[PDB]
């Protein structure tokens, strides 16, 4: 059971004890995704307004 | 009204428990995938322990201990004994065992197995060993045939000293093993069912042909088919405790309790107390109980040897009624009370030192 | 000194943030009006507490924090309440109508219209930083904003601050306090899209906190206020190393280095002790051995699961109060021989330990008694995957019938995103299993 | 998500609508003159969901009153709270609709509808963030049913991204005005299936049975029926009207209650059942009663189907712990009746302010597949007549064709089939 890297200061201390050793999309792409979702909403809304028009 | 779900249709023990719970009129059975249950009678494989104990307003209990497979797997059990300090390599009641992976798989102990196999080549000592996997058995004093047979198969096997000097029932000059049923409840009380059974061989033992495996394997399956005297001495091949006891009193001037059961109780408690910290559900968000079947051999000096532990045992036909009732009594109603002379012996021992 | 910016998203993230900053102020002796007597360098500095607070020439210490919610009622209470003076108006950002417990509405529909404003507000804070380390992001899994807007924000943060670290504090859904049937959907969706953008995420299951409150604070029916005060103690334990003098986890990068060897498996389990009721008339103070032992009790974990049936990749113990190394090491020795603690083969069996001598600060009039010593253990154990399995099962149940799916498609999300997210989770569960488990009528 | 715009149409819609406003005005401390006189500030915290503020801190219902004849709106204006409504929000014609859906939807109502949308628009424009609309009407007459569904279509066209919510009174031969009620209701249901997000099904069959069997009213009047309805309406809108976490606006409610777009017809329930008693009711009693078929306002047996989703609301001062305990108890003990493929499908709210006259109350809103019983009933009444084309001249005379009848019937039978499908899934 070995203690290592013991560091002390006024506010406390730290160390390690070992018991045993080892046995991104760009802005462009994001905007496209947000715009495609928006267009899908727009299309569904247009379909509804067409149905209501009939 | 308590609720439960059945997820192992092929279990005789729990099919009977299920029936009894219904008959109390205070237990209702849900569809196997309804999660609003008090009690899960689980499946044998990949029981989803991770989904238990997250149902507000329900105390949840399950009929298996997560981790118990350590005891109940040939290879696991060997490892557990040899590497657990409280069991140790100095364990006098477990036959010398080694774990051996096939060559197609290649940790393994083949190396160390031969080391002791030699001292028995040299030693002149009985150098017969049995090999088995968790069908698929070979008994021989030639290691070459053992290791060979293992490599022919695809899964992990274990090589274990064959007990060449077993106790033999007379008349018959015949082998047998002892099965004992043990119920461990949610509190980790250990309960030994007071009735065990001897699965007997109906053929006379013989230590010259270890390939004639009908007088060497006491399994009730291998006896009902491959054996021509199935049922001659008992029905079959099953001798119970009252009789085996009378026999021990008449033939050997001893009792079942003194010559054998003390050792059995010691072994059961030692195995289960070993794994308790790894499987106990004491402070867990769901609780567990389990029925185990321990299988023992007895040598001619009346010494007991643990063969294996079964995590999902059946019971002897005439014993289901009582055992199963006992399970709902101590494992189920204990947690979920309904609106003696126990059939169980509580295994407990507090030696001070 | 390197700055950290905190980002609170949605109701859960905002209310938790409220509670953490209250506690920080108490710990650092910062008054509600933002003044800090004990701080002698007026109008600036590079003390450790400056990691979380900036300074004005008037001596005001201002959280490096942004609050974002798609509706105003929760943040309005920050604008109006005890610490109103702490926060600059530009730091408190609200929309008009919320995400209605719908990830797709939080991510695509409303996210698109507010995301640029949020970033520009974060940039303002970043501009005040000499050496920004990165971000700490507080949100629920189950809410529409917490799930959907956060994942959008995290993607854009990787784009605008590609080298900066990103840590999460995530609230995982529990039915006892949840507000929506679809929280499992929102959880998987957000985990899927955030996964590659988060370096280390501390999941808190409301079920666990709820029960700790009932059991150990004797609260009959915990509220968010009870929950968040407890959660804020655990969050303070975790971030104390960033805010005080010390040598362990002193910057965000060190969290990954110490707790996350495999980048997808970045969800350490937090376990905290002791939790004692302030109403408890007579209380015996618990030792180093006792509170250390309690770290291996599922009952004290932030997520109920069983570490005995998994493996460890890393373990850090963070103590506050009267603790010296020798007692920690004696406690560990004893615990090692009484418990199931298995590490993966390719890691050392060991503990990194931090001690700060100041015992936990509690809120005047709160539910928590003050104690002489406490500890937070952060362990990267495969057992936390139990939580993913629970979630993935609820998801599978509903999705097989497409229940509620139309709410999401109606927001412009494609159904296909459900199965991709689910498939990512399935891979995640499998990874944990490979790291965690060995291959295993009679 | 703040303002709701309320519309009440026809005789039934306006009579139940008036009562609603009387009841919640009372809860919020608002007097007939629009002056606030309450004691608790919980009353005013979310008052703007239903009321506009005028000068003198007068509060004015965001309510629009519609009818094709003046009679019932004259009554409303003379009623208890009649002066609280905005005078310009009374929109009425002179001709009536003769219990005829075609007159409401295509002829008499088409002439009036633009003036209604004019008032709807004026109300919507002064909303900081309109969440949507609530309409009270019956399905059995002409104006509420025919013109009410016309308005819904036009509102949707002008505000397609807002929530549309109705309290719809379903006809019963037991409490009936004319024989054409099944026609008017079938034609109306078709509209609702497509153009509302949430519909509380209020079955006059059930209201009558409750008054008769439970409240011991030998001769129930519409007034007695409407007592139950206003109590239910106050109940189901509690979460919208007071501070709270769960189902606090129309969109979150729909997201919690509607797994499939067309299955948005709810069975409301109320406890305790009261009529115009000092019995303290215990949390266990409220809970048992709120789930009791006899407390349900749609005449369907909940044991004949399964609950897809449930919202429960408890009001009064009581133990949150006991509330949670009791709700869990009902689910755990009757778990077969809640579909297993929507986990945790029951949600519970509590509000400290109870309704007038009671210390404790509970309101139940269920999305049960047993609601198909209501639509089957209407479907059988419709077919009995339609197979002989009986009474159809009243409709073909307003320009409608039989085909439209065939289509509305097919669509309602389809809806029945969709409930049966999830009852067996
Ligand atoms: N611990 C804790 N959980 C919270 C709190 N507020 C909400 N939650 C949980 O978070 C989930 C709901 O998400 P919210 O944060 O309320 O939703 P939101 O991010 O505001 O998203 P929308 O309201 O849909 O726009 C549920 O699981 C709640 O139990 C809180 O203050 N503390
Ligand atoms: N090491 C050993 N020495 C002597 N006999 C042994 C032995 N190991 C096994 N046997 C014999 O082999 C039989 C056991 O087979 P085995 O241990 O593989 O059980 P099994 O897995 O085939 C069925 P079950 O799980 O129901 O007991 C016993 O009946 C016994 O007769
Ligand atoms: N509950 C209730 N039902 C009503 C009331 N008035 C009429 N009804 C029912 O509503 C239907 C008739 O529609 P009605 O509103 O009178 O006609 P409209 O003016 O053309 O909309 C019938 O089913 C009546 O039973 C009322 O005040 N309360
Ligand atoms: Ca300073
Ligand atoms: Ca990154
Ligand atoms: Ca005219
Ligand atoms: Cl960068
Ligand atoms: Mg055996
Ligand atoms: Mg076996
Ligand atoms: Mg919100
Ligand atoms: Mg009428
Ligand atoms: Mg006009």
């Amino acid at each position: 059971m070995e203690v290592i890297e013991l560091n002390k200061c006024t506010s406390g201390q730290s160390f390690e004890v070992i018991l045993k050793p080892p046995s991104d999309p760009s802005l462009e792409e994001i905007q496209k995704k947000l715009e495609a979702a928006e267009e899908r909403r727009k299309y569904q809304e247009a379909e509804l307004l067409k149905h209501l028009a009939e | 009204m308590y609720t439960f779900v059945v997820r192992d249709e092929n279990s005789s023990v729990y099919a009977e428990v299920s029936r009894l719970l219904l008959a109390t009129g205070q237990w209702k059975r849900l569809r196997k995938d309804n999660p609003r249950f008090n009690l899960m009678l689980g499946e044998r494989n990949r029981l989803p322990f991770g989904r238990l104990g997250h149902e507000p307003g329900l105390v949840q209990l399950v009929n298996y201990y997560r981790g118990a497979d350590k005891l109940c797997r040939k290879a696991s059990l060997v490892k557990l004994i040899k590497t657990s300090p409280e069991l140790s390599e100095s364990c006098t009641w477990f036959p010398e065992s080694y774990v051996i992976y096939p060559t197609n798989l290649k940790t393994d102990e083949r190396e160390v197995f031969l080391a002791a196999y030699n001292r028995r080549r040299e030693g002149r000592e009985g150098n017969v060993w049995i090999a088995k996997s968790s069908e698929g058995i070979l008994i021989s004093s030639e290691a070459s045939e053992l290791l060979d047979f293992i490599d022919e198969q695809g899964q992990v096997h274990v090589i274990q000293k064959y007990l060449e000097k077993p106790l033999l029932l007379e008349p018959g000059h015949r082998k047998f093993d002892i099965r004992s049923w043990v119920l461990v409840d949610h509190l980790y009380n250990i309960y030994l069912y007071r009735e065990g059974v001897l699965r007997t061989s109906s053929e006379p033992y013989n230590s010259a042909n270890f390939q004639d495996k009908t007088c060497h394997l006491t399994n009730h399956c291998i006896q009902k088919e491959y054996s021509k005297n199935y049922g001659r001495y008992e029905e079959g091949n099953e001798m119970f405790f009252e009789e085996f006891n009378q026999y021990l009193m008449d033939a050997l001037n001893t009792t079942l309790e003194n010559s054998i059961l003390l050792q059995i109780k010691h072994i059961i408690r030692s195995c289960l107390m070993c794994i308790e910290p790894a499987i106990s559900t004491k402070h867990l968000h769901y609780q567990s109980f389990q029925l185990f079947g321990f299988d023992f051999m007895v040598d001619e000096e009346l010494k007991v040897w643990l063969i294996e532990v079964n995590g999902a045992p059946a019971c002897a036909q005439k014993l289901y009624a009582e055992l199963c009732q006992g399970i709902v009594d101590v494992a189920i109603s204990s947690v979920f009370p309904l609106a003696p002379t126990s059939i169980f012996i509580k295994l407990h021992h507090h030696h001070h030192h | 000194m390197r700055e950290c910016i905190s980002i609170h998203v949605g109701q859960a993230g905002v209310q938790i943030g409220n509670a953490c900053w209250e506690l920080y102020c108490l710990e650092h002796g910062i008054q509600p009006d933002g003044q800090m007597p004990s701080d002698k360098t007026i109008g600036g500095g590079d003390d450790s507490f400056n990691t979380f607070f900036s300074e004005t020439g008037a001596g005001k210490h201002v959280p490096r924090a942004v609050f974002v919610d798609l509706e105003p009622t929760v943040i309005d209470e920050v604008r109006t309440g005890t610490y109103r003076q702490l926060f600059h108006p530009e730091q408190l950002i609200t929309g008009k109508e919320d995400a209605a417990n719908n990830y797709a509405r939080g991510h695509y529909t409303i996210g698109k219209e507010i995301i640029d404003l949020v970033l520009d507000r974060i940039r303002k804070l970043a501009d005040q930083c000499t050496g920004l380390q990165g971000f700490l992001v507080f949100h629920s899994f189950g809410g529409g904003t917490g799930s959907g807007f956060t994942s959008l924000l995290m993607e854009r943060l990787s784009v605008d601050y590609g080298k900066k670290s990103k840590l999460e504090f995530s609230i995982y859904p529990a039915p006892q306090v949840s507000t929506a049937v679809v929280e499992p959907y929102n959880s998987i969706l957000t985990t899927h899209t955030t996964l590659e953008h988060s370096d280390c995420a501390f999941m808190v299951d409301n079920e666990a906190i709820y029960d700790i409150c009932r059991r150990n604070l004797d609260i009959e029916r915990p509220t968010y206020t009870n929950l968040n005060r407890l959660i804020s103690q655990i969050v303070s334990s975790i971030t104390a190393s960033l805010r005080f003098d010390g040598a362990l986890n002193v910057d965000l990068t060190e969290f990954q280095t110490n707790l996350v060897p495999y980048p997808r498996i970045h969800f350490p389990l937090a376990t905290y002790a002791p939790v004692i009721s302030a109403e408890k008339a007579y209380h015996e103070q618990l030792s180093v051995a006792e509170i250390t032992n309690a770290c291996f009790e599922p009952a004290n974990q932030m997520v109920k699961c069983d570490p005995r049936h998994g493996k460890y990749m890393a373990c850090c113990l963070l103590y506050r109060g009267d603790v010296v190394p020798k007692d920690v090491n004696a406690a560990i020795a004893t615990i090692k021989t009484k418990r199931s603690i298995q590490f993966v083969d390719w890691c050392p069996t060991g503990f990194k330990v931090g001690i700060n001598y100041q015992p936990p600060t509690v809120v005047p009039g709160g539910d928590l008694a003050k104690v002489q010593r406490a500890v937070c253990m952060l362990s990267n154990t495969t057992a936390i995957a139990e939580a993913w399995a629970r979630l993935d099962h609820k998801f599978d149940l509903m999705y097989a019938k497409r229940a509620f799916v139309h709410w999401y498609v109606g927001e412009g999300m494609e159904e296909g995103e459900f199965s991709e997210a689910r498939e990512d989770m399935a891979a995640l569960e499998k990874d944990y299993e490979e790291v965690g488990v060995d291959s295993v009528e009679e | 998500m703040r303002e709701i715009v309320h519309i009440q149409a026809g005789q039934c819609g306006n009579q139940i609508g008036a009562k609603f406003w009387e009841v919640i005005s009372d809860e919020h401390g608002i007097d007939p003159t629009g002056s606030y006189h309450g004691d608790s500030d919980l009353q005013l915290e979310r008052i703007n969901v239903y009321y506009n503020e005028a000068t003198g801190n007068k509060y004015v219902p965001r309510a629009i009153l519609v009818d094709l004849e003046p009679g019932t709106m004259d009554s409303v204006r003379s009623g208890p709270f009649g002066q609280i409504f905005r005078p310009d929000n009374f929109v009425f014609g002179q001709s009536g609709a003769g219990n005829n859906w075609a007159k409401g939807h295509y002829t008499e109502g088409a002439e009036l509808v633009d003036s209604v949308l004019d008032v709807v628009r004026k109300e919507s424009e002064s909303c900081d963030c309109l969440q949507g609309f609530q309409l009270t009407h019956s399905l059995g007459g002409g104006t509420g049913s025919g013109m009410g569904t016309l308005l819904i279509s036009k509102i949707r066209e002008e505000y397609p991204d807002r929530i549309m919510n109705t309290f719809s009174v379903m006809p019963s031969p037991k409490v009936s005005d004319t024989v054409v009620e099944p026609y008017n209701a079938t034609l109306s249901v078709h509209q609702l299936v497509e153009n509302t997000d949430e519909t509380y099904c209020i079955d006059n069959e059930a209201l009558y049975d409750i008054c008769f069997r439970t409240l011991k009213l030998t001769t129930p009047t519409y007034g007695d029926l409407n007592h139950l309805v206003s109590a239910t309406m106050s109940g189901v809108t509690t979460c919208l009207r007071f501070p709270g976490q769960l189902n606090a606006d129309l969109r979150k409610l729909a997201v919690n209650m509607v797994p499939f777009p067309r299955l948005h017809f709810f069975m409301p329930g109320f406890a305790p059942l009261t009529s115009r008693q000092y019995r303290a009711l215990t949390v266990p009693e409220l809970t048992q009663q709120m789930f009791d078929s006899k407390n349900m306002m749609a005449a369907c047996d909940p044991r004949h189907g399964r609950y897809l989703t449930v919202a429960a609301i408890f009001r009064g001062r009581m133990s949150m712990k006991e509330v949670d305990e009791q709700m869990l108890n009902v689910q755990n003990k009757n778990s077969s009746y809640f579909v297993e493929w929507i986990p945790n499908n029951v949600k519970t709210a509590v509000c400290d302010i109870p309704p007038r006259g009671l210390k404790m109350s509970a309101t139940f809103i269920g999305n049960s597949t047993a609601i198909q019983e209501l639509f089957k009933r209407i479907s059988e009444q419709f077919t009995a007549m339609f197979r002989r084309k009986a009474f159809l001249h009243w409709y073909t005379g307003e320009g409608m064709d039989e085909m439209e009848f065939t289509e509305a019937e097919s669509n309602m039978n389809d809806l029945v089939s969709e409930y049966q499908q999830y009852q067996d899934a």
